[PDB]
């Protein structure tokens, strides 16, 4: 009956006080009606009630929308209430440790560490303290550990917590990064302390000035140090670089914004006064003096880690959100269609030009069974919809010895994706894919920067389904990953992105290389942009599918029954759901024509529009600049050769090639012209281009996060887990946090950060930190923790843990390993724990439908049930759905598990030596000489020992000769396709594996039909991925990589030219791969040193009992089968 | 600013709905319609039937003012007109009175006679000759032949019955009998020609009882026999691949699973021991099997679409592709493959095999021109007593379906190498024997691999129902001259290496769900509306001369306009959619020109064109009926005729000599004023140009006057309808002489007048009666429920 | 005077000619078809001089 | 192409002629080659690498 719409003035929550004035009552009518002027008088609004209420008492239709608007009443609501329920929707706080802890220890206890390196930082304390005391008792943090998650529950503040939050971070970042320059950790502190009053709010006030300042950066510089590359073919997507040499250099990069100096110098301006100007009176002046610093750096010595120390500041806040109603209203009303219908007309043509020639291929298409599992693996955020009648937790679980033992047991449901396989059989069978105006759920996101609110739009599962089918030929070509001069090039869709080198060639090339440009033009919302084209776009996929299709359409609306052709007339039929969501005092409901959000192909729908409108665009950039030739401007003899377009999703690049290249203003004048034909070619039918937006130019390119400017990467960062969202770190096991604690640090470090300082604060709270609960048992772990999972203190982020652990046998160190393991391994007694099918079984016509072909029947392959029932062909749904549940009992068999780990100190248990040390493997004869000694890198944040190998092996290539067993096997699994079983991931290979060691591994899979040089040479890769670290459920899904390891070529191209060539027999796969990881990290660490190996014998008196293994060995795999046991 | 995308309707959607109704099979009856007649008498025995407008359409021709042009659009449209209400009706229904025990059945058709007396005012001695005129209508029945040579020569009767009436009236009516009665035919005819037509024995029409013998039908203008579809072939190869495609929705192809297994257990090498031919099927898939399928179909149908094998090799060879070739060998018969492909395959197997030949040399030698003889000598050299390699072959099938269709069937080949028995068909022989090895540049072929892979292509002997009946259903369902078709669009008949082997290997078969009845209809559909845009060419367009084959191309744009308007009506969407997608390679000029031929060689243009061209001879007869006349005159002081004064007391009828004669309207309007003055000065003036003239019939008691002939701004203008003024001399009132002051103190000094006028005078009553012809539902009824199949009987 | 008298040109979009282009020839992707590749990188705004 | 000398008749004061057509179409739609039409060929276009 009423709602608040409300934009710029208070879109975010901000500090204010629950007691000032709370206002129990008031009336909404002080504001302004927001569609109509002449109806907002309250009288007439309740005058109009009086006339229309003796009117009903004689009899009217009274139209309650009509009726109920003219009463007064209506507009009351509570301000406390709404202030609290837009607070407990907004703000996210999980994090690792609660604040309290962190409070204390890092400002009374430690606080003398911190303050005598950095004196410019009593302000914070200053600040804090003050705060505390003239107001008192209202600063709260009582966390509410209810079930498992924390929430915080706000009381004389609404933003208080998050005022301690900035507070905490800004000494955070301070202290990590080692500024060694004098007035720039100065203007740190003052963003820092303009910041603090509001800590939403101003967030998004001074994200103008930081991006801003971002921008520029460099201009007025004296020295840059270019980097230089060999050539690098723009056209061949597959390219790769390899570093050169230095060369210094005293030209300005050649960037935009000096046409629109003064339009951004006011601009932010403006932005830190209006910051000011509500703040505390900062001295303006000083702030308009030492902004203007910022640009005149330049790029040598330890000038390079204040670009990414910047940002890390930006999101000195963390995870805050924007209102989702107030979004929706503006977003959809900053688009203008106007235009002509020949623009429409080429948009359809080119759309569907594009989608036959992918179509159209030899491209296999997986059949329903397969993609339902498929389904269910991808998890979607959007797509997970779990739902499970009742699963008892009737599990007996040992409770705290504060007095007495007690057993209990708590029924607990759901907890995990649960892919509702049981209703399949009604999914496969009758279930019509169309939409006709129903209404489903909608979650929304939260981003760091505070930029705004981020909106999912979850669909039904039939629609996943469907449109997974239709779109898997298109997708997989896009996504081909290796494509040599393919028409898909244009396509960016497939690279890894974790590491930037190998993913994004192109751009750090452009970057140095003078004889090209970039144009890396953004748009404002994509998604919503298209909402005025989508009934031609759509409508050019359809009729994209009729042809280029064998089958034709024979209308039926039952999935498993319609023709490939089929899906497409019922699936691309426009008419959008409708999405309810909750908001603040109620929950709405809207309506979104466009390309969606959870559709099963927003990505190739995005990537097809972007590619079309920049073609069209660029053809009417030629005539302006064949005009601009004709007259005296750009002059003739500067046209370029080869263009090429890149498109990821949303984001793309331009990037054009010329054999003389044109002086600076002649790139100005280009870079206008494009931008301006864009702005009215591309931009009359939604789209928005700005020229402040992107980093268009030249000598400088900018992707997605990821921006190089004169051959220096220039990465962002900004990865907070200390104050994450979505988690309950909390309540974490110990291995998950030490999985953590390990991994986002190493990232950190590797995007510029000392590694000293950094690991010396996270040092400071590992104690306060890693405190499992078990019952009335605390623990506080040590340092020494950190060893087990493979690192050195002394040693650099390398993951050297094999080395550690060998070593690990006098000096300590081989407790922790044996900790951690009994921390996790135990859990594989809960995969031990499979829940039989007792209380339903439904139709159950699923396990008729999933099946594969099978040579020793159903009754042979494994005579024993130790390792036959739990892979059976026909149990495939009984293992999967143990497979699929670990997790929601998985937390509590982390809780009993903590019983056990101190149980393990309490008694002889523990202290053991390890296996791995038993088996003895080294080397012979090795030759050993000094580093190269020369500093040039392209990754200038990292320190100088880093550079220093990097220069000396140059860059890695192909990010799969390089073992990394994360991904290895995975590549492996991919490009094994169309012989796999059903159901097969890394998650069943490697549980698999960890079952049944390497006898049943091999048993279970040489008789599931797989040729066995493939399954071997895997296999080895799964065992070579068990010795490089322990379990950890974060490491084993996803993954996670050495980053410093794989960014330094010691592939097994020149790895195999170390070792020495064998004379003997080739050597089997169960022991190279182990051998070569061992001389890999011998190689990795001796290098921090200073020396390099080049020489290397196999010590074949310890190869021949490797040969002797498999001798005997092959020799068991036979003779299992000689008798038919 | 807003869009709706509309799904679209499967064909089968389409066909079904095209039949549910609109057919002109079932008549219905119907009465003829009288037009107004006002008649009256001025005294005894002279009784006058003044013509009244009967259709106040026409427009005048604004260029020229030609005569032709205005006839010609009066006739059309009213004809328009009149068709719209016989649309599928016949004249059987009028008033009789009885016939018992008086005189027999008389008929009272026209206007009453008894109102006779009070609109003519007749006197004591003509109302007793009324009851004789009323008594001695008898009706006459008669006999008339309807049929063509094509269909039956059958008899109906028809009945002639008297009436009271005008003999325009009479002229329109026996038009309209003509008109309604083309094309009419017996039940008993057309069972005789659909037996002839059907010579299935297992298909029996249901017997006529003796009561429907007679009864008649509407039967089609011209039958559609195979020289429609002759005429078809420059475009038949896309409608025969389209219908392949829209009813084969499945394949019954066996998973590549069990076929690894079964090579398996053949090969007699062990499971560590790597060999090639085991490696190299592993990289295979029948995703493209549908396609495949469909191609080969179509090459079976159709001797000039072979299929033509594209390759990814140049020069070199690999391990895949020659174990694809022996595959396609082995399994795909010869018949289905064009001349390239037999030869390319037969040069690769001939490659290893020889002892000196290799494979770059045996290509880059011979010449695509005479392949065929290459081939045939390849084969041959395979068939000896040194090396036996079977090659697939096929047969022809004559089987054919039950069901009711016009047109001849022929043999097709078959898309697998069967012969109705599991076993396959080879052309040499049953047998695997080669006196060495397989090598060429590598890639050694064992012995007993060849004799393991001929162990496994074999059909598997169970599906073969399946695998026949779309046969069956495919056989006798598309036209026979078709057969001879040219290929207009290369891309359905290429298909890769690899696609064609995974076909083979599987030993996939084309199956469908989909019944004969659909796929027969669908082609009559096809001929439908074929056959429409040849009857509207034939009716609009067809002219030799003015105009022929030889114009600029400017005046293509005029004439595409209709057919591209009937190709848009709601049941043609079949071919309409064949044409705009497929323009490229068959353009809109041969097109239209094959059109042209087929509607030239022969077909009934339609009933309404003679009907025009008729009518247009009664139009130009009576002008007075139409609202028409031409050649009014403008003269003062003018003179009757008193050939006239006998039947209208005062008339705007006069008898001037014309002179100085305007060439049409527009041009005295404009002239000047005093200028015109002279022309009438010296004489009469006539105006050429036809005009919209409406007549009005007073009685000696009023005065209408209108009078808007002539208006006086500053000139002397025409007006544009010309009412004038008649007044009847009447028994009432006929001794007595009119002063005749209300005309002229109501017209002007000008007067304008007409010169030729149109009546019947009648001197006896016995005049007044016409005739007309009917149908005799009697003894030829009207036919109901058409003939059908006996099926369902209860 | 022919400049000055030629005021506009008439011609298809780029767009109809790639779309025809793949009707008239299906080719599956991963053969280096040329002929495809080469006709997919040209722009005709440079219509009214010619 | 061929010659074309088709006019439309008008008063005017200097000489006329003829002119080639830019178009390839004849005056009624039939395509103009020079020696053949039905492109066909025995062999493939083997340049040095394409």
């Amino acid at each position: 009956d009423f709602n608040l719409y409300v934009s710029g003035g208070a879109s975010r929550v901000r500090n204010i006080d629950m007691s000032t004035l709370p206002t129990s009552i008031n009336v909404l009518d002080h504001f302004e009606l927001y569609g109509d002027a002449s109806m907002k008088e309250y009288v007439r609004s309740g005058e109009w009630y009086g006339l229309l209420r003796e009117i009903e008492q004689e009899g009217m239709t009274v139209n309650e929308s009509e009726k109920v608007f003219a009463n007064p009443d209506t507009y009351v609501l509570n301000v406390k209430k709404y202030f609290l329920r837009r607070f407990q929707q907004e703000i996210a706080s999980t994090g690792m440790t609660p604040l309290t802890d962190e409070l204390l220890n890092i400002m009374f206890v430690h606080w003398n560490i911190i303050v005598t390196a950095e004196p410019k930082l009593q302000v914070i304390k200053d600040d804090l303290l003050k705060y505390y005391s003239r107001y008192g008792v209202d600063a709260t943090f009582d966390y509410n550990m209810k079930r498992s998650e924390m929430t915080v529950v706000t009381r004389g503040h609404l933003l208080a917590h998050k005022v301690l939050e900035c507070a905490l971070r800004i000494v955070e970042t301070i202290y990590t990064y080692d500024i060694q320059d004098e007035t720039f950790k100065d203007i740190l502190i003052d963003l820092g302390r303009l910041i603090m009053r509001d800590p939403i709010y101003g967030t998004t006030t001074v994200r103008d000035a930081t991006t801003v300042m971002k921008q520029l950066m460099y201009t007025q510089g004296t020295q840059f140090r270019r980097i230089m590359f060999k050539k690098y073919d723009y056209s061949n997507f597959n390219e790769k670089l390899v570093l050169k040499g230095e060369q210094m250099t005293n030209e300005p990069p050649t960037l935009l914004a000096t046409t629109h100096y003064e339009e951004m110098d006011k601009k932010r301006i403006d932005a830190l006064i209006k910051a000011n100007q509500r703040a505390g009176n900062i001295l303006s002046q000083s702030s308009i003096e030492r902004c203007r610093y910022t640009d005149s750096l330049d790029l040598v010595g330890d000038a390079n880690r204040y670009f990414s120390a910047l940002t890390t500041l930006e999101a000195v806040a963390g995870f805050a959100s924007s209102d989702l109603l107030s979004g929706f209203i503006d977003s959809n009303e900053s688009i203008e269609f106007t235009g002509t219908a020949h623009l429409r007309k080429l948009l359809y043509h080119s759309v569907r030009e594009q989608i036959t020639t992918l179509n159209t291929s030899t491209v296999p298409r997986p059949s329903l069974p397969k993609v339902l599992l498929s389904s269910a693996k991808d998890t979607a955020s959007a797509s997970i919809e779990p739902l499970t009648f009742r699963i008892y937790k009737t599990t007996p679980e040992y409770d705290g010895e504060s007095l007495n033992l007690v057993e209990s047991t708590v029924e607990m449901s759901t907890r995990q994706k649960k892919p509702n396989l049981m209703k399949a059989a009604e999914i496969l069978r009758s279930t019509v894919t169309t939409n006709q105006e129903m209404i489903i759920s909608g979650g929304t996101r939260a981003v760091q920067g505070g930029k705004g609110a981020r909106a999912v739009y979850p669909t039904k599962q039939p629609y996943h389904i469907a449109g997974s089918l239709l779109f898997h030929k298109v997708d997989t070509i896009v996504n081909a990953n290796k494509k040599y001069r393919g028409v898909s090039n244009k396509y960016g869709q497939g690279i890894s992105n974790a590491i930037p080198h190998i993913g994004v060639p192109e751009i750090i090339a452009v970057s140095s290389d003078g004889m090209a440009i970039c144009l890396a033009l953004d748009v404002s919302a994509f998604d919503v942009a298209q909402k005025y084209t989508e009934a031609d776009i759509e409508l050019a996929m359809r009729d994209g599918f009729l042809d280029s299709e064998i089958s034709m359409i024979s209308g039926e609306t039952v999935l498993e029954r319609m023709n490939p052709a089929d899906l497409a007339n019922n699936l691309l039929t426009n008419t959008p759901p409708r999405y309810k969501y909750q908001t603040a005092l109620g929950d709405i409901i809207i309506l979104q024509h466009d390309n969606r959000s959870g559709v099963p192909w927003t990505g190739t729908q995005n990537d097809l529009v972007n590619v079309s409108n920049h073609h069209m665009a660029y053809d009417e950039y030629k005539k302006r600049v064949a005009e601009l030739q004709r007259q005296g401007k750009i002059s003739i003899d500067v046209n370029d050769k080869h263009h090429i377009v890149r498109v990821f999703g949303d984001d793309s690049t331009f990037i054009m090639t010329y054999d003389e290249p044109p002086s600076a203003e002649e790139v100005h004048l280009m870079c206008a012209t494009f931008v301006e034909s864009y702005q009215d070619t591309a931009g009359t039918l939604g789209f928005a281009i700005n020229a402040r937006k992107g980093m268009i130019g030249r000598y400088g390119s900018e992707y997605l996060k990821n921006s190089a400017i004169y051959g220096n990467i220039k990465s962002v960062n900004q990865v907070k887990f200390r104050g994450s969202e979505k988690s309950a770190s909390y309540h974490f096991g110990v291995s998950e946090k030490v999985s953590m604690i390990r991994d986002i640090t190493d990232l950190t470090i590797t995007r510029g950060c000392d590694e000293t300082r950094k690991w010396k604060y996270n040092l400071m709270m590992l104690p306060v930190d890693l405190t499992t609960r078990a019952g009335a048992f605390r623990m506080h772990n040590l340092c020494s923790i950190m060893t087990g999972v493979g690192k050195m203190y002394l040693g650099g982020t390398l993951n050297n843990k094999l080395i550690a652990s060998y070593h690990g046998s006098s000096f300590g160190w081989n407790f922790d390993d044996n900790l951690i393991k009994t921390a996790n391994s135990i859990g594989a007694i809960s995969d031990s724990s499979y829940d039989a099918i007792s209380t339903k079984i439904t139709n159950l016509a699923d396990f008729k439908d999933s099946q594969q072909r099978i040579t020793r029947d159903i009754i042979t392959s494994g005579r024993l049930p130790q390792h036959l029932n739990r892979y059976g062909k026909s149990n495939i749904l009984r293992h999967i759905l143990a497979s699929a549940a670990m997790g929601p009992l998985s937390q509590i068999e982390k809780n009993v598990n903590a019983y056990n780990v101190v149980m393990g100190i309490l008694n002889g248990k523990l202290e053991a030596p390890t296996v791995l040390e038993r088996l003895n493997m080294g080397f012979k004869y090795v030759v050993m000489s000094d580093l190269k000694q020369d500093d040039y890198s392209p990754y200038s944040c990292q320190g100088l020992q880093y550079r220093r190998m990097l220069v000396h092996w140059g860059l890695n290539d192909s990010r799969i000769t390089s073992f990394d067993p994360k991904g290895k096997l995975q590549h492996l699994l991919a490009k094994n396709s169309q012989i796999l079983p059903i159901h097969f991931d890394i998650e069943f290979v490697y549980r698999l594996y960890l079952q049944a060691g390497t006898m049943g591994f091999l048993q279970v899979m040489s008789y599931y039909q797989l040729p066995d040089t493939l399954t071997h040479e895997m296999l080895a890769a799964v065992v070579a991925l068990e010795l490089q670290l322990g379990n950890d459920k974060y490491a084993v899904d996803m993954g996670v990589y050495s980053s410093q390891a794989g960014q330094i070529r010691i592939n097994d191209a020149l790895m195999d030219s170390i070792i020495q060539h064998r004379r003997g027999p080739p050597l089997p796969i169960i022991d190279r791969t182990l051998n070569r990881l061992l001389l890999h990290t011998y190689m990795l660490m001796f290098g921090l040193m200073g020396k390099s190996i080049d020489s290397t014998k196999i010590d074949p008196t310890l190869s021949w009992r490797a040969i002797l293994e498999s001798n005997d060995q092959r020799i068991a795999q036979l003779s299992e089968l000689l008798t038919a046991v | 600013l807003d869009n709706v995308i509309k799904q679209i309707e499967a064909l089968s959607v389409i066909v079904n709905r095209s039949e549910k109704a609109d057919d002109a099979q079932i008549l219905g009856p119907n009465t003829y319609k009288q037009l107004l007649e006002h008649l009256f008498s001025p005294e005894e025995n002279v009784y006058i039937l003044l013509p009244i407008q009967a259709y106040t359409g026409g427009v005048i021709d604004r260029r020229d003012a030609s005569f032709s042009n205005f006839a010609y659009s009066i006739a059309s449209k009213l004809m328009m007109e009149l068709s719209a209400a016989t649309h599928n009706k016949i004249f059987t229904d009028y008033t009789r009175i009885a016939a018992s025990a008086l005189g027999p059945e008389i008929s009272t058709e026209g206007m009453p006679l008894f109102s006779l007396i009070e609109s003519l005012e007749l006197t004591e001695a003509e109302t007793s000759r009324l009851p004789v005129i009323q008594d001695s209508m008898v009706i006459q029945k008669s006999t008339a032949t309807v049929g063509n040579a094509q269909q039956g020569i059958s008899t109906i009767n028809i009945k002639r019955v008297p009436f009271v009436g005008s003999a325009f009236q009479q002229v329109i009516d026996q038009l309209l009998w003509e008109y309604s009665t083309t094309s009419l035919t017996t039940k008993e005819q057309r069972r005789q020609r659909i037996t002839e037509m059907v010579n299935d024995r297992r298909i029996m029409i249901q017997k006529l009882t003796l009561a429907e013998k007679p009864q008649v039908m509407r039967h089609v203008t011209t039958e559609i026999n195979n020289d429609l579809f002759f005429k078809m072939s420059p475009v038949a190869q896309l409608y025969i691949y389209h219908l392949d495609r829209a009813f084969l929705d499945g394949v019954g192809f066996t998973p590549l699973a069990e076929k690894q297994q079964q090579l398996q257990l053949q090969l007699k090498t062990n499971i560590l021991t790597a060999n090639l031919i085991r490696s190299a099927i592993n990289g295979m898939n029948t995703e493209s099997n549908l396609e495949v399928a469909i191609k080969m179909m179509q090459a079976a149908q159709l001797h000039r679409a072979s299929i033509e094998i594209a390759f990814p090799m140049n020069v070199s060879l690999s391990p895949e592709i020659i174990v694809q070739c022996f595959i396609v060998w082995m399994s795909i018969p010869e018949q289905l493959l064009s001349d390239r492909s037999n030869f390319i395959i037969a040069a690769v197997i001939w490659a290893g095999f020889s002892a000196d030949d290799s494979y770059a040399d045996i290509m880059r030698r011979s010449a695509r021109a005479s392949d065929r003889q290459n081939y045939d000598i390849i084969k041959a050299a395979l068939s000896s007593r040194k090396f036996k390699l079977p090659r697939a072959s096929t047969t022809l099938f004559d089987e054919n379906e039950p069901v009711v269709r016009r047109y001849q069937i022929g043999r097709v080949y078959a898309p697998f190498p069967v012969d109705r028995y599991g076993s396959p068909v080879y052309s040499n022989c049953t047998k695997v024997e080669l006196a060495s090895d397989y090598n060429a540049e590598g890639f050694t072929i064992r012995k007993d691999d060849f004799r393991a892979l001929q162990a496994v292509l074999r059909i598997d002997e169970d599906r073969a129902a399946d695998m026949f009946t779309t046969l069956r259903i495919m056989i006798s369902s598309i036209p026979a001259v078709w057969y001879d078709a040219e290929v207009v669009h290369y891309p359905h008949t290429a298909v890769e290496l690899e696609q064609l082997a995974a076909y083979g290997l599987t030993g996939a078969y084309p199956r469908t769900n989909h019944s004969v009845d659909t796929i027969v209809k669908t082609v009559n559909n096809i001929s439908a509306t074929y056959s429409t845009i040849a009857q509207m060419l034939s009716t609009i367009d067809l002219d030799p001369t003015r105009y022929g084959t030889s114009e600029s191309i400017d005046k293509f744009k005029i004439a595409w306009e209709n057919v591209e308007s009937v190709l848009n009506m709601e049941g043609n969407d079949f071919v309409k959619t064949i044409m705009y997608a497929y323009e490229d390679n068959f353009p809109k000029k041969d097109f239209y020109m094959m059109l042209k031929q087929i509607a030239s060689d022969g077909q009934g243009a339609h009933p309404i064109a003679a009907a025009i061209d008729q009518l247009r001879t009664i139009v130009y007869r009576e002008p007075e009926r139409f609202g028409y006349i031409d050649s009014v005159i403008l003269t003062h002081n003018p003179d009757v005729d008193t050939a006239y004064n006998r039947f209208f007391h005062l008339h705007p009828i006069v008898t001037n000599q014309p002179s100085n004669t305007i060439k049409n309207a527009q041009l005295w309007n404009e002239m000047r004023l005093e200028q015109q003055v002279e022309h009438i000065k010296a004489g009469p003036v006539r105006i050429i140009g036809p005009f919209h003239v409406t007549y009005n019939y007073l009685s000696e008691e009023e005065d209408m006057p209108a009078t808007s002939h002539i208006i006086m701004k500053d000139n002397m203008i025409l007006n544009d309808h010309l009412t004038f003024n008649f007044v009847k001399r009447e028994r009432r009132n006929n001794k007595k002489r009119v002063s005749s002051f209300r005309y002229k103190a109501v017209e002007m000094y000008v007067a304008v007048r007409i010169s030729r006028f149109q009546l019947e005078v009648l001197r006896d009553l016995h005049d007044l009666v016409r005739s007309r012809t009917y149908l005799d539902v009697s003894k030829s009824p009207l036919a109901t429920t058409p003939i059908r199949v006996v099926e369902y009987v209860r």
